[PDB]
């Protein structure tokens, strides 16, 4: 159940964040909207910036650094 | 020389420390397990120069699994264009914390 | 950074103890209190003179046994895997090697001089 | 406000460690080394390292205590010099500091620096673990090697240390 | 409220040190057939408070060539690290729930040694040099044996996490599976704590206070408070590490009372060992320490390795 | 660097002068800075002013060798118009050798410098024009 | 005799020697091996349906597979 | 390089089982006992494919199995299950020996009134066979095939040809 | 210096070199180089004098900084493509640092300033064993990591090493510094052929180690440090003279003697490539490193210096030293011209 | 590229230049060798933790135990040098002239 919850949550962040990207970069030339970094086509494991980018400081700070130096 | 008394005696004392996809002590993955499995399945019976002629693409996929360099390039370009557009003042976006 | 918060509070406490030592109580009349005192008489020179020491082997001995402390300190994570034989064998071999080196430099009076 | 905190601790590490390796009197060097080892332990701890930084803090720091004992025993000057005493010592310390502040400048006001590699200027919450449901706690099982799989390795390491002991005793014995 | 917990850790250690100075003088008096401070204030108490004020007054002042940075940075790091030792200590629920505490104990104890070291070098009057190298020798002796005995007593039951250690202290105290190891460790704590000249060669009458020959009249309080916090520190760490009480579950006051009583009566035992015995010797410390503790400690370590395989007492290590 | 020795080979030979001569001065000054760095790191000139003076002498002499070599190469190539024979660079190496003798203010060392530098420079042009590879195939 | 040349040292060698000898004759190394084998840290995965394996059962309630009961049973 | 696609927010609408984590850890024995029989097909999908964004339908199925489990334990016996999980909730991290009487009373409730024998040690282990609907596919790695094998030079080898074929020293 | 402990330390030198030869893991190679250093320190200081102390100091500093630079190369290698195989590298910067660390270790011309200093003050047994093993063991590692080396690095170090080992050797009136400069010249030769066919380099290693073994055995036969003593060993021991003659001409590289099979086979499988100007330059420099051999041979046997007496006393006592294995190594080193098709014994 | 790698490689290069140029104290040379040990330690450890390649976390513990016994050997050599002379200066080592 935790596995499937993490799945739905990271797919939600990926879909909404590619929509964020397609909104925010759609004026500068070059830049295909959602092409892969890699030459193959598999589910690459993300990096906590593909998920947690531009979440304005506090959210990424409590996400990526909470377990390290708190509780 | 490169003596493999390692191989001849039949004792694997140094092979277990070699790459990823070897036996990490409990059955866990690494970060780039599958991409090394790709590259090693490409480059076994191969004479180490056509490993760079032919198995180039999959090894570069492994290198970009490790460093994630083009990913950081793309993400940095997105952050800097975000900065210049919010400096201009074109639609300060609300999508986080809301809809 | 919560332990860094504790380090910050203790740094502020220690600096306020410095400032309450220096600036609060009275004046600061110097010019003979600063002289170096040994036991009542003005000596020759000062410290930083070459001070030849007694022990030579003992500090290196500490260093190398601290290194074998470093190899030995993951004993609890040693004790939980399915290879009990290699676990107990290399653990006994490491402590026995430590005792062997200790026994050598104990029998060869490596500690029985200017200790 | 801070999100570059490992880069910041690394800047403090590079400051203390350049002032370390600029060679003042070795007791001031050891002051710099204990500061540098403490913040390097902080770097690897706040990166996600569980214990290995506090371990190297302990080991490396006891080594520095032995280095203090020998630099007090053997040879010091009539007056030992500090960082800001000499021409050359002050010059090397301040120019190392200038290299530090100059790279901070050319990262924080730029995109990238390519002196030997394309260095990406942003703090290292990327790339990073995406919350693996591990519970096996990688460094614990990692140092739970050397004992299950690590057969030959501890043999030659302990043998090197035993040879080190007999070597030190016979070098001082060689009179 | 975390700042409030910082305050409720930094405030009681100060009163602890001050009334420990009182109990030192009074227990030492009743030991030595005389009577302690009885006239001044209520029975003694406001005279250690007056001692704090009296040593605040004395206007500290620098020696000749004593470089000021190293000089004033030594006892500040002494008192700061002597406070920050008490971070993970499981008075029922500690401040930072560290996943590893005892190696942190060893680290900050070595830092206290460095503080004594830097003060002895920076005071710069050749007697502080003598006392500093005596301290360096007794730390060459006493970070091997204490650390390896620690590794032994955490091997069977601890696994670095002091909350799991207070889980282990339910059926029997760990004094019974290791009593002689515990006695050697108590000797080592009395040495490394640098009190009780049974195992201390720094505040001798053969020297005159090599750690504080001429530091300054001000921060003598800082260095003094650092060493007595070392005493309370290692006695609380002894009281946690070996024995104690199966606590009242989810109820803190009973555990805190029983822990405080055990720890402070053990500190009185520590002080009572100080009040009894003659001082010690340099070469006798090297000889006695290495050639009496060290192979017995190795034997206890190997037998506590083999005992989880002799009796299947491997820990349930998280 | 390999890029600017390739720039020295990049001029057609042929003449695009002031540029071939400036590339020759750059190569000579780089080699003089190398040799001056060795001679200041292996001597302790005692002190820094004399170190600056010795580095200035070695850099200025090696750059003047490069300058005079590029000058007589450019003039000989403009006059005689033959990119086949390396006799132009034979003249160039002897001119550089005689000016090295002038900058050392000896005559026997200068004549030997004419001989050796002229023969090696003619060899360099001769092996470049016929084609002898630099340091390797590296194949078989 | 051989006892009191250095007596605490010989006592240390004695407890060291029994620590060397005694895990050879040991009726509990097999229990340590069984308990340490039977604490799963990770997920026991399923597998493809079968080629009619009459083992590795359909429900972990069924005691066909390798179960453990000797924890409560001494 | 290549393109990728993602499921839109049409597919990502499955209601979470939004109970707290402590009760969800508390009832985990009987959560794995009655339910979590069909989710091994989800797990087998997840390992044999190593491709989330694909097994989301059985993720919906396990989420509705969990919500149906909680619906069944709320509607029927009993009420002091709330007391049980708030008794296991308190003691810092969860220790299953802090609260035993209420475990026994909840177990007697659900046993005498609903069933669900408790999975004892070691029944929440024990690698499982499970039939599926789809068969297991080949090459879940999107990978090209092998480049070339090695031509093994074999056969009966001749004696040598003129010794060394160096400058001389034949035979 | 108990002889059991000396056998232990020699076995650890053997162990360090075998660990270098045996592993695929890079940290084991670094452990092997380090253990080799740790045990090769107290083969020196077999005497008491502080010349050995300063020589061990200089050798320790340069050897350990070369080993740390190698560890830097391995760590940057695993910053990039992360494997513990000794194979073709995957960084030109790490190959640069690795070749320069090995260049500092086994001796190259910017990096050789410790070699006559370490060989001057130490006894001959220590000098022999460090020359043999410390010029043996990183050739194994170089043989392993050859397919990823920029050829400019090895080739420039090899050219400059041959010419510096030649130009330094003409002046020294000692013996150990002559032997050390010859070692630098032969290491330049043994490195120069590595990227083309390494059977040549490793057979050059075999032949050079046999030659240096014969040399230092013939100098263990009589405690000689200057050529004056070589003339007095002319007058006291006559067969030593003709053996110094033959072995010194064999270090020269003359064809009917067996010092030619290393050079000429290298030139064959070198000039099957299109490098001709470089082998003729290298072999003219190999003509250059022969003059100090010629003056050494002149001072030993071809001319007859006046000799101090008390050899009148010494004539009753024959050469009663120990010889390691003198005749077998000698006639293997000298009469091995026509077995040039024992090139292919190596692989 | 994980920007902290830049400052750690910078600290390595500065510690290397400090190892190479030095005024009079061989003690300081051993001290910069210890610092270079620490630099390679921290860089290799942050490598292994980025990779999650936790089977091989042998690099930190074994690299520093070996390089620390190297430093111990150097310290004993400095003991011997300061024994057979007055001090341990770079001067009064110029005997055994090349
Ligand atoms: C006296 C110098 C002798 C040089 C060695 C002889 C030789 O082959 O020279 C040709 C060498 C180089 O010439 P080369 O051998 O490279 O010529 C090959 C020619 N092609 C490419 C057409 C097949 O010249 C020198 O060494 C010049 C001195
Ligand atoms: C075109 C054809 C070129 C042919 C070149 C042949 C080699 C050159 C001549 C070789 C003989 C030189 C010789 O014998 O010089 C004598 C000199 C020693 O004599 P002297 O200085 O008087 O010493 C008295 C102390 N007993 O000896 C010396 O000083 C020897 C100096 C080294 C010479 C090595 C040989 C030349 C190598 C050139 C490398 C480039």
């Amino acid at each position: 159940l935790l596995q499937a919850e993490k799945d739905r949550r990271v797919l939600q962040m990926l879909r909404e964040n590619l929509e964020e990207e397609a909104t925010i970069m759609k004026d500068v030339p070059g830049w295909k909207v959602g092409e892969s970094v890699f030459h193959t086509t598999r589910w690459v494991t993300p990096m906590m910036g593909e998920l947690y980018g531009l979440r304005t400081g506090e959210e990424i700070l409590s996400s990526t650094y909470g377990f390290i130096w708190y509780t | 020389p490169f003596f493999d008394v390692q191989k001849k005696l039949g004792v694997d004392l140094d092979h277990w420390m070699t790459i990823q996809s070897a036996e990490q002590p409990h059955r866990i993955p690494a970060r780039c397990h599958a991409f090394e499995k790709e590259w090693i399945e490409c480059a076994h019976g191969i004479g180490s120069i056509r490993a760079e002629k032919e198995c180039k693409i999959e090894f570069e996929d492994f290198r970009e699994c490790l460093l994630r360099q083009k990913t950081m390039k793309r993400l940095n370009a997105i952050k800097r264009q975000r900065d210049k557009l919010i400096k201009e003042g074109k639609y300060t976006p609300p999508p986080h914390h809301s809809g | 950074m919560n332990l860094m918060i504790t380090l910050l509070t203790n740094f502020t406490l220690a600096t306020l103890l410095v400032t309450i030592a220096f600036w609060l109580p009275q004046l600061n009349v110097y010019s003979e209190k600063t002289s170096p005192y040994e036991c009542g008489f003005d000596p020759m020179g000062s410290a930083r003179l070459p001070f030849s020491m007694k022990f030579f082997l003992v500090a290196i001995t500490f260093l190398l046994f601290d290194l074998e402390i470093a190899l030995l300190l993951p004993l609890p994570w040693a004790s939980q895997t399915t290879n009990l034989n290699t676990m107990l064998t290399m653990a006994l071999l490491l402590i026995f090697l430590l005792a062997v080196s200790l026994a050598y430099e104990w029998t060869q009076k490596g500690l029985e001089w200017t200790e | 406000m801070m999100t570059y905190i490992v880069f910041i601790l690394s800047i403090i590490f590079v400051m203390g460690f350049v002032g370390f390796s600029s060679k003042p009197s070795p007791i001031y060097g050891g002051l710099g080394l204990i500061v540098s080892g403490g913040v390097g332990c902080g770097i690897v701890l706040n990166f996600g390292g569980s214990f290995l930084g506090l371990m190297v803090f302990l080991i490396y720091l006891g080594g520095m205590m032995v280095v203090f004992g020998y630099t007090t025993a053997m040879a010091t000057e009539q007056y030992p010099e500090v960082w800001v005493s000499n021409k050359v010592v002050l010059g090397t310390f301040i120019t190392g500091l200038l290299m530090e502040f100059l790279m901070v400048y050319y990262v924080l006001k730029d995109k990238e620096v390519e002196i030997v590699f394309k260095f990406n200027g942003m703090g290292d919450w990327v790339i990073y673990d995406t919350g693996d449901s591990g519970f096996f706690s990688e460094e614990a099982m990692g140092i739970a090697a050397l004992y299950s799989y690590g057969t030959w390795l501890v043999i030659v390491t302990g043998w090197s240390l035993l040879i080190g002991v007999v070597v030190i005793m016979e070098i001082t014995r060689g009179n | 409220m975390f700042m409030i917990n910082v305050l409720t850790l930094i405030i009681p250690i100060l009163l602890a040190v001050a009334f420990l100075t009182l109990v030192e003088r009074k227990v030492l008096g009743y030991m030595q057939f005389r009577k302690g401070p009885n006239v001044v204030g209520p029975y003694g108490l406001l005279q250690p408070i007056a001692d704090a004020i009296k040593l605040f007054i004395k206007e500290p002042l620098r020696p000749a060539t004593s470089s000021i940075s190293m000089f004033i940075l030594a006892p500040i790091l002494a008192l700061t690290l002597a406070l920050t030792m008490w971070i993970p200590l499981p008075m029922p629920y500690p401040l930072i729930n560290m996943n590893l505490g005892v190696l942190f104990m060893l680290a900050m104890s070595s830092l206290a040694v460095y503080s004594i070291l830097w003060s002895g070098w920076a005071s710069n009057s050749k007697y502080a040099l003598i006392g500093a190298l005596r301290a360096v020798a007794q730390t060459i002796s006493y970070e091997v044996t204490l650390a390896i005995i620690l590794l032994s007593v955490l091997l069977m039951n601890g696994s670095f996490t002091l909350s799991t250690l207070i889980i282990t202290q339910e059926q029997v105290w760990l004094i019974f599976p290791a009593w002689p190891l515990a006695m050697m460790w108590f000797i080592s704590t009395l040495a490394e704590t640098n009190r009780a000249p049974f195992d201390l060669t720094e505040g001798e009458s053969e020297l005159v206070s090599g750690f504080n020959v001429e530091y300054a009249a001000g921060p003598f309080a800082l260095f003094f408070m650092a060493e007595y916090a070392n005493i309370i520190m290692m006695n609380i760490f002894t009281t946690t590490l070996f024995l104690g009480a199966f606590h009242n579950p989810y109820m803190p006051e009973l555990y805190t009372i029983n822990f405080t009583i055990k720890s402070l009566l053990l500190s009185i035992t520590f002080l009572w060992i100080r009040a009894s015995y003659p001082r010690f010797r340099y070469d006798q410390l090297m000889h006695l320490l290495w050639k009496n503790f060290l192979p017995l400690t190795l034997a206890l370590c190997m037998w506590h390795v083999s005992l989880p395989i002799l009796l299947s007492s491997i820990p349930p290590q998280t | 660097a390999k890029t600017l020795l390739h720039q020295y080979w990049d001029i057609p030979e042929g003449t695009e002068c002031h540029r071939k001569t400036y590339a020759a001065t750059s190569i000579g000054g780089a080699s003089g800075l190398v040799v001056s760095a060795y001679s200041v790191a292996l001597k302790t000139p005692t002190s820094f002013l004399e170190g600056v003076a010795r580095t200035g002498r070695y850099t200025f002499t090696a750059a003047a060798i490069g300058a005079i070599f590029g000058l007589t190469s450019c003039i000989s190539a403009q006059v005689r118009e033959k990119p086949d024979d390396p006799l132009n660079y034979l003249i160039g190496g002897c001119a550089g050798g005689l000016t090295l003798g002038a900058r050392t203010r000896s005559y026997g060392i200068g004549a030997a410098a004419c001989a050796y530098m002229g023969l090696t420079a003619a060899l360099v042009k001769m092996g470049q024009l016929e084609g002898w590879k630099v340091f390797a195939e590296p194949k078989v | 005799n051989v006892w009191a040349k250095e007596p605490v040292l010989v006592a240390s060698f004695a407890i060291a020697g029994l620590a060397v000898i005694l895990p050879t004759l040991s009726p509990y190394t097999k229990y340590s091996l069984m308990i340490n084998r039977a604490t799963p840290y990770n997920y026991p995965v399923p597998l493809r349906d079968d080629g009619n394996m009459p083992d590795v059962p359909s429900h972990p309630q069924d005691p066909q597979g390798p179960s453990l009961e000797w924890l409560k049973r001494l | 390089p290549g393109i990728v696609e993602l499921p839109s927010l049409e597919d990502l609408k499955v209601q979470e089982v939004k109970v707290s984590s402590s009760v969800l850890k508390a009832a985990a024995h009987h959560y794995g006992a009655q339910c979590d029989k069909p989710n091994k097909e989800f797990m087998l999908c997840r390992w044999e494919e190593k491709d989330p964004r694909r097994c989301l339908e059985e993720g919906k199925l396990v989420n509705q199995c969990a919500l149906e489990f909680f619906r069944q334990i709320k509607r029927h016996c009993a009420e002091p299950f709330t007391e049980y999980w708030t008794c296991i909730d308190y003691s810092g991290l969860q220790l299953f020996r802090r609260c035993r009487k209420e475990q026994a009373q909840f177990d007697k409730c659900v046993l005498d009134k609903l069933g669900w024998v408790r999975p004892d040690l070691g029944e929440l282990s024990k690698v499982t066979k499970v039939k599926t609907d789809r068969p297991l596919p080949e090459n879940p790695y999107h990978s090209r095939a092998r480049p070339e094998p090695n031509p093994e030079v074999e056969g009966d080898l001749k004696p040598a040809r003129h010794g060394s074929r160096l400058f001389f020293w034949t035979m | 210096m108990n002889p059991i402990i000396l056998i232990i330390i020699l076995m650890t030198v053997m162990l360090g070199t075998i660990i270098v030869m045996i592993s695929t893991h890079w940290l084991l190679i670094w452990i092997g180089f380090e253990m080799n250093m740790l045990a090769i320190i107290p083969i020196m200081m077999k005497k008491h004098n502080p010349r050995a102390t300063e020589a061990s100091t200089k050798y320790f500093l340069t050897q350990s900084t070369a080993s740390m630079l190698l560890m830097m190369a391995i760590i940057i290698n695993l910053m990039f493509s992360g494997q513990w195989t000794v194979m073709k590298l995957f960084n030109p910067m790490a190959s640069m640092l690795m070749t320069m660390a090995l260049a500092m270790k086994l001796g190259m011309a910017p990096f050789h300033f410790w070699v006559p200093e370490v060989t001057q003050g130490i006894p001959l047994s220590s000098g022999l064993i460090l020359l043999t093993w410390q010029k043996l063991a990183p050739m194994s590692v170089l043989y392993q990591i050859l397919p990823s080396i920029n050829l400019d690095l090895i080739l420039t170090l090899s050219i400059l090493s041959i010419t510096i080992g030649g130009w330094g050797g003409l002046n020294q009136t000692q013996l150990r510094k002559i032997m050390a400069y010859s070692s630098i010249a032969h290491m330049g030769w043994m490195t120069a052929v590595l990227l083309y066919n390494p059977t040549m380099t490793l057979l050059n290693l075999i032949i050079y180690i046999i030659m240096t073994s014969t040399m230092f055995t013939l100098f263990m036969a009589n405690s000689t440090t200057t050529t004056l003593s070589l003339s007095h060993t002319w007058n006291k021991a006559p067969i030593m003279t003709i053996l110094v003659l033959i072995t010194l001409l064999s270090m020269g590289g003359l064809p009917p003697l067996s010092g030619f099979m290393p050079k000429w086979m290298i030139i064959q499988e070198m000039t099957k490539n299109d490098s001709i100007i470089l082998p003729t330059l290298m072999a003219i420099t190999a003509l250059l490193n022969l003059y100090f051999y010629m003056r050494l041979t002149y001072s030993t046997a071809l001319t007859m210096f006046p000799s101090t007496n008390n050899m009148k006393m010494k004539w009753q006592f024959p050469t009663t030293k120990r010889m390691t294995l003198l005749p077998t190594m000698t006639v293997l080193s000298t009469m091995l011209l026509p077995l040039t098709p024992i090139l292919s014994i190596l692989e | 590229m994980s920007l902290v790698y830049m400052n750690i490689m910078m600290a390595f290069t500065v510690s290397l230049t400090g190892l190479l140029m030095y005024r009079s104290h061989l003690m300081s040379s051993l001290l910069c060798l210890e610092g270079m040990m620490l630099s390679l330690f921290i860089l290799a450890t942050l490598m292994i933790l980025n990779s999650h390649f936790t089977l091989a976390s042998m690099m930190p513990i074994i690299l520093l135990v070996f390089a620390a016994c190297e430093a111990a050997l150097g310290l004993s050599l400095l003991v011997m040098v300061s024994n057979t002379y007055g001090t341990d200066y770079v001067q009064n080592l110029n005997l055994l002239q090349c």
